[PDB]
């Protein structure tokens, strides 16, 4: 693996301790979380994460059981059009072999960008198929 | 004008008699040694007790009551309250469980 | 004097036995409420 | 015994007891069965299967040539419990557990 500089320069950094929209506890899945979040202010593009992760949830649906444990990301080709800071992310957490943190990750990625951007999301709970009827 | 409740997470764990909570993102958060109200159902709680606060931000609960209808993934809501039970002369007489319930 | 002094031989070994077990089942308990966090070496470089 | 695929290589060895991690693609190992660990080309000590944890380690109880095993051996599958011989054909004999004369 050949990872840009940038992310490289980033890695080393105590990037953990710096600013971020919200305080959140620290744990395994917040970590990533904030070098995603760090990596994307850096462009100004959050969205690009965004996709990513949903390229990744419907590459996901496919792969055989239990993909999480003898996953290599780079021989994978549905990860081959994720971007950089993904990527990388992804590479990182086979590493450490906590790739069963992608759908979590995703969720603080999503409360932080929210945050930066002013967007308070309500959750509407319903019962299966009333999701039509979402009016009161 | 809503019995607007304050929800802190959901459901992760249970062994047993006790139980672990993980806190969705962005949440007020709940206060050591207070009770809490797991919804088993749109309409009805089971009781438990906050015992730890870890630095991953689980939380270890203490079930009191409804253990059976506790399942992993269900949602959590925070009173803020310590534990208070009725008291008073009308309560002589009567077979009562440590939350009042008689 | 047979009978007590078996009895009290008996009673050495088990008290050295239980404490032991007492100490490891709290190391064991300290170790299992460890969690090693995110390795921040360069994984790439390998 | 008859071996069919790697099911991964040598990791630790605490005296008796071993692990192994996983080959690649995690072929899997049935529980409670007989494993051939590879200590030398022709030779395969035997190993019993007690644990299959989740990351895809498994945990050995080294049965014979405890001393040749060491980490990074490859280790094989039979796939099937242990069986030994039986009969008339082994009276007034001395073997060992795994069968052997």
């Amino acid at each position: 693996y050949t990872p840009p500089e940038g992310l490289k320069k980033l890695y080393a950094s105590d990037f953990e301790n710096s600013k971020y929209p919200l305080n959140i506890v620290p744990s395994d899945s917040v970590l990533f979380a904030k070098f995603l979040y760090k990596a994307a202010e850096e462009k100004g593009n959050f969205d690009n994460i965004l996709s990513d992760f949903q390229k990744i949830a419907a590459a996901a649906s496919k792969l055989p059981i239990f993909w999480e444990r003898t996953a290599v990301v780079e021989k994978i080709p549905e990860f081959k059009q994720l971007s950089e800071p993904t990527f990388f992310t992804l590479v990182w957490m086979q590493n450490n072999g906590m790739l069963e943190l992608i759908q979590e990750v995703a969720e603080v990625y999503e409360t932080f960008v929210n945050a930066k951007q002013k967007k308070a999301v309500a959750k509407i709970f319903v019962a299966p198929g009333g999701e039509k009827n979402v009016e009161e | 004008f809503f019995k607007t409740t304050e929800m802190i997470g959901y459901v992760h764990s249970i062994d047993g008699t006790i139980a672990t909570l993980i806190p969705a993102p962005g949440n007020p958060g709940v206060a050591y040694n207070t009770i809490i109200q797991i919804q088993v159902s749109p309409t009805t709680f089971a009781a438990g007790l906050v015992f730890n606060l870890e630095k991953d931000g689980r939380i270890g609960i203490i079930l009191m009551d409804n253990i059976t209808e506790v399942q992993s993934g269900q949602k959590v809501m925070a009173t803020g309250q310590l534990l208070h039970i009725p008291v008073g002369a009308g309560v002589l007489g009567k077979v009562v469980n440590p939350l009042g319930h008689e | 004097q047979q009978r007590t002094s078996s009895l009290y031989n008996k009673t050495r070994q088990f008290g050295i036995t239980a404490a032991l077990i007492e100490i490891l089942s709290a190391m064991s308990s300290l170790e299992g409420n460890a969690m090693k966090g995110v390795r921040r070496n360069k994984f790439w470089e390998g």
